[PDB]
């Protein structure tokens, strides 16, 4: 972090903070305390900001309810950017053009069947879309992409489960 | 006087034998003045000659420098050679990422033909479209304009139909294939674990054709919602490096993702993700076609008599994949032992096919 | 093997019209193409069907045979090269006739799959037969619809293996620009190819193609400076294979551009030549 | 031929030049050769050169030395160098880390096939399987059939199982290695998962031998719940198990073997003709 006061246009990012989430004591300062001088140095390291106020610090994660909650306090961690999916038919039409731009694409072949029956969706399902029915072309030597691929990947697309159906309640 | 003269021939070898022996010793005589030297890499460039270096023997100790080299090697991410009193830098050494065992496994690709745990057609074919396109042209995914799929996923029970795939479909690819047990980068002191792996990387930049195999590991898959572990909690932690091989700066195309497990419990999502795992094979019951292959180099092991009917033990198979295929002949073969001959009937392979049925599960 | 039989089933396409073969002689065909399937590539040879799809040409009308070659193409044809040997070859007999048989090759072009979307051959052959396609619209006054056939068809068959093959459409597209009247179309279609055919042995007369057309582009926006560079690679081709037959006469009007533009880098050094102060006067009048 | 007279003499008064000066430089080897030094691991097998990895931490960097053979580098090779120098002298044997945590040494047991009863129906199939390959493989390789390394056992003992796998080393006469199931598990990440390899390792280089499994519950408690995330070191035991046998195979030293009190786990994957065959009951 001292570089962060040097140079002023850095940014520092730190991926997948949440290796450590709660709090492990066992062996004591075997295979633990090394997180834990941290701790205390992310209460140190970032006293020192707020001088320059170019520092940049984001830390990504998987599951924030078991995170530390006193980082929430402000001069450390003050307001945390929630990623949920809840994709409407405008968000996830953006994307649809976007990969597929650079790809040559037959104008009898549309979305629309797979548009509107999804529903709660992220982006990582519409990024497989040019990967799965791409491959799809590839095992048939296939230019374009039809719109019968589109609807064929639907089902290993979305769906995840092998184990039974989905579903079970109203079946 | 002809006696001796092959004999003298024979001590002239022998002496050849009681020299060049000690020779190589003797230069190690008259290296006592220089000691071997320790472990170091460049890391950032501090002055003229004299570069920060931190050796892995120990602590930080920046040494000196020899006109004997210059700067053009010396850059970041090498190995240099440091002296342990004078400490100065004698020589520029090639990078060495250390092939031990577990970082490049002795056993590459296999000794073993096509597959005998194979026979179906899609979905082993299937497989080799994403390995081989890269391989030779990657032109086809430049007019899609997407990153080549490295997702394999393997489903099912370990060992039959699903681990030796490794040993036998990437053996005839002709690439590098590095074994990585998950037993061997555990590191119970001090674990070094995916750090490691990070190393192993240095082969794929390097050789193109190069095969990662992660055989059977559950042990990554729990996520421990309650996170109460004592030793697991680390395991967690050292997966997060593994993401980052399919996440960050590192894109290649070359090196095949594969990820076995046996059952789809809590295994972790962010690593199931439709861009990091792909094709999933699944090992189902197949009918006569998805085993014919199977039956044919099963056929060709055993020596028998030439009278055989195995389309009648299609149905027989109930519950039936790659190994217990094998316990066919296996058990079958076993009643003939006492009989003095290796010929096996018809009737008496069956009988070990329905044997098989009641020790199932 | 089985096609010793077949030699026995000739004789009906000598004297029977061949629309009886459409049907009769079909029953055979299918029994071969049932043979293999997609089991295998080759059991045996892909040739004999080609052949016989060769009989069935010249002998019925052109209508019949184009639905017959669409249901061939539907589900397998036996190898995926034998397709291209059953199309091809059958297109060499429309050549020595033509005439009222132009319309009926258009729709055999539409009748194959490889035109909207490239399957599996990747030879330019087809793309040459829209290309002389081209040429006969453009003696019925088709203009704006002959760019559009060869702009992303020749990507289809060879994007990056033959450059060779994509030299011809992409000279004859920036021609059609030309024609059309739009300067600016055909200075975009070409640039992958840039100067890579400098990084390779000179094949001569294809580099004094690409700086003939690039000139009558400039023509229409009447750029001087543009067209300085475009004589640069030629006034040393001609200086070194070629004699000085060819190479004073361009060079009379490389000179005579270079007054058209206020200097340049290059320019400088274009001042002191050593082959320019003999031949013409002119030329030392410019010089 | 009055060659000769001036050469028998001059190649007789050189055996102390040529041959002996081995042991002659050995007068300050030697006392390096002494144990008392520090030990090293050999890491990889321009010019020619190495590198060596000692046991405390320190990497040490050597060019082509002549005091080990060309066949004798391999990575992760036990060795031993001097205590500053660092030169290879006495080279430490295979079998990296420790053997097989827990052993029991048995040379040929009281207990004999008179000394059991009512397994004879058992043992009878038991020959076929372990005794038989042990010596003769004439028949096995003709029908391609390759016998597994043991079975699977269970009840109350007295009856078989240990008494019955001692009784079996006897009549073998192979060495016996036992480690307990309970001892494979360990408080580290793989500590026991790693002695896996280790077990087949020394099993495989030095002597015949069957590897025996005491109370697999211990390692067999699982199903299939959502605890088994709890130990990861007990699964992957398995299944570097399961997977290795056809690696480790092609040899008489190493005979996998288990046996517990009851099993209440049934797994679909062990049922190979490498893997477990019978199941006792």
């Amino acid at each position: 972090f001292r570089l962060a006061r040097e140079n002023a246009p850095s940014i520092i990012f730190i991926d997948e903070v949440d290796s450590i989430a709660t709090k492990r004591f066992d062996a004591q300062t075997g295979s633990d305390r090394e997180v834990q001088r941290i701790l205390i140095e992310l209460l140190t390291q970032m006293d020192g900001f707020d001088q320059s106020t170019n520092v940049k610090v984001i830390m990504a994660t998987n599951r924030a309810d078991t995170l530390d909650p006193a980082l929430l306090r402000p001069g450390r961690l003050d307001r945390k950017i929630e990623f949920p999916s809840l994709r409407d038919r405008r968000e996830r039409r953006l994307i649809f053009g976007t990969i597929a731009s650079k790809m040559s694409l037959a104008p009898e072949a549309d979305l629309d069947s797979l548009i509107i029956r999804n529903d709660s969706l992220s982006g990582a399902v519409i990024a497989a879309i040019m990967q799965e029915a791409g491959l799809r072309a590839v095992r048939k030597n296939r230019y374009v992409i039809l719109q019968s691929d589109l609807e064929e990947a639907y089902a290993t697309q979305v769906k995840t489960d092998n184990t039974v159906d989905k579903f079970d309640f109203y079946k | 006087h002809r006696r001796y003269d092959d004999q003298l021939k024979q001590r002239r070898q022998n002496i050849r034998d009681l020299e060049k022996l000690y020779d190589k010793t003797e230069n190690d005589i008259k290296a006592l003045q220089s000691i071997g030297q320790l472990i170091g890499e460049v890391m950032k460039e501090l002055s003229e000659e004299k570069y920060i270096v931190k050796a892995s023997s120990g602590p930080r100790y920046i040494v000196g420098v020899r006109n004997s080299v210059d700067r053009s090697k010396l850059k970041k991410g090498v190995r240099v050679t440091l002296d342990i009193t004078t400490l100065t830098i004698m020589r520029i050494l090639p990078r060495e990422t250390d092939p031990l065992v577990y970082n490049m496994t002795s056993f590459e690709q296999g000794e073993i033909t096509f597959d005998g745990i194979g026979g179906l057609t899609e979905q082993i074919r299937e497989l080799r479209e994403v390995i081989e396109l890269p391989l030779k042209n990657p032109e086809i995914f430049q007019r899609v304009g997407i990153k080549p799929p490295k997702g394999v996923l393997l489903y099912g029970p370990p060992g039959t139909g699903k681990t030796l795939l490794a040993k036998a479909v990437a053996a005839t690819i002709g690439a590098n294939f590095i074994f990585s047990p998950a037993s061997g980068i555990v590191d119970k002191y001090i674990g070094e674990s995916a750090r490691i792996i990070r190393e192993m990387f240095a082969y794929a930049k390097e050789h193109e054709p190069c095969i990662i195999f992660m055989d059977e590991v559950d042990a990554i898959g729990g996520r421990r919602f309650s996170e109460g572990t004592s030793a697991d909690r680390e395991i967690q932690r050292t997966l997060m490096e593994l993401l980052t091989q399919m996440d960050g700066f590192d894109n290649l195309g070359q090196t095949k993702i594969i990820m076995a497990t046996n059952r789809p419990d809590t295994l972790d999502p962010a690593l199931l993700r439709p861009g990091r795992l792909d094709r999933k094979v699944e090992i189902p019951l197949p009918n006569e076609a998805g085993r014919l292959e199977i039956f044919k180099i099963h056929t060709a092991k055993v020596k028998k008599t030439g009278e055989f009917d195995f389309e009648a033990a299609v149905k027989m198979s109930d519950g039936f994949n790659g190994a217990d295929i094998r316990n066919c002949a296996t058990e079958a073969g076993f009643f003939a032992i006492r009989d003095d001959r290796d010929h096996i009937n018809p009737d008496d392979l069956m009988k070990a096919v329905r044997k098989v049925a009641e020790v199932k599960k | 093997k089985d096609y010793s039989q077949i030699l026995k089933e000739e004789f009906p396409k000598i004297d029977s019209l061949a629309q009886n073969d459409c049907n009769s002689a079909l029953d055979q065909l299918l029994v071969l193409e049932k043979k293999t399937r997609q089991a295998s590539d080759l059991a045996s040879s892909k040739e004999v069907l080609a052949k016989i799809v060769d009989l069935l040409a010249s002998r019925n009308k052109w209508d019949d045979l184009n639905e017959q070659l669409t249901l061939l193409s539907k589900k397998h044809g036996q190898l995926k090269l034998s397709i291209q040997y059953m199309i091809q070859k059958v297109m060499e007999y429309l050549k020595s006739s033509k005439s009222l048989d132009l319309n009926t090759r258009i729709s055999v072009i539409e009748t194959i799959r490889v035109v909207t979307e490239n399957k599996i051959f990747v030879e330019v052959e087809r793309a040459r037969v829209t290309k002389d396609l081209v040429e006969i619209k453009k003696e019925e006054g088709k203009i704006d619809e002959a760019a559009d056939i060869l702009c992303e068809l020749q990507v289809e068959t060879y994007g990056s293996m033959e450059m060779s093959e994509k030299i011809q459409f992409i000279l004859e597209q920036m021609e059609l620009s030309i024609l059309k009247g739009d300067y600016s179309q055909a200075t975009v279609l070409s640039r992958k190819i840039l100067k890579k055919t400098f990084k390779n042995p000179k094949y001569e007369s294809l580099k004094l193609e690409y700086y003939n057309l690039l000139v009558k582009i400039s023509l229409h926006k009447r750029e001087y400076l543009e067209v300085a560079q475009y004589l640069q690679e030629i006034y040393q081709t001609d200086a070194i294979k070629s004699d000085e037959a060819k190479w004073k006469p361009v060079l009379s009007h490389i000179v005579y551009f270079l007054v058209l533009s206020p200097y340049g880098n290059l320019q400088n050094d274009l001042i002191h030549k050593i082959q320019n102060d003999n031949n013409l006067k002119k030329l030392e009048s410019q010089e | 031929i009055r060659i000769f007279r001036s050469e028998l003499q001059r190649l007789s008064h050189e055996n102390n030049v040529m041959l002996e000066k081995i042991k002659d430089n050995k007068e300050k080897i030697k006392n390096n050769r002494q144990l008392p030094y520090l030990v090293a691991n050999v890491v990889e097998v321009v010019g020619k050169a190495a590198v060596v990895k000692t046991s405390s931490r320190q990497t040490v960097f050597l060019p082509m030395v002549g005091l080990v053979d060309p066949d004798k580098l391999k990575p992760n090779d036990l060795v031993g160098v001097n205590k500053d120098s660092y030169l290879i002298l006495d080279t430490l044997p295979s079998e990296f880390d420790s053997r097989v945590k827990a052993m029991e040494v048995d040379e040929k047991p009281t207990e004999t096939y008179s000394d059991v009863g009512g397994l004879d129906k058992q043992i009878e199939e038991l020959v076929e399987a372990i005794v038989l390959p042990m010596k003769r493989a004439d028949k096995f390789k003709d029908m391609g059939i390759r016998a597994p390394k043991g079975a699977l056992m269970y009840g109350p003992p007295g009856t078989g199982k240990t008494l019955l796998a001692r009784a079996c080393a006897a009549q073998t006469n192979a060495t016996f290695l036992k480690l307990a199931a309970p001892q494979l598990v360990q408080m580290y990440i793989g500590e026991g998962a790693k002695l896996v390899r280790d077990a087949f390792a020394l099993a495989k280089e030095k002597a015949p031998t069957i590897i025996f499994i005491d109370e697999l519950d211990a390692i067999g408690t699982k199903r299939f719940d959502s605890e088994k995330s709890g130990d990861r070191e007990v699964q992957r035991t398995m299944l570097e198990l399961l997977n290795q046998l056809d690696g480790f195979s092609s040899d008489d030293r190493v005979k996998v073997l288990a046996a517990t009190n009851r099993v209440d786990v049934l797994d679909p994957a062990l049922l190979r003709s490498g893997r477990l065959d019978r199941k006792i009951e």
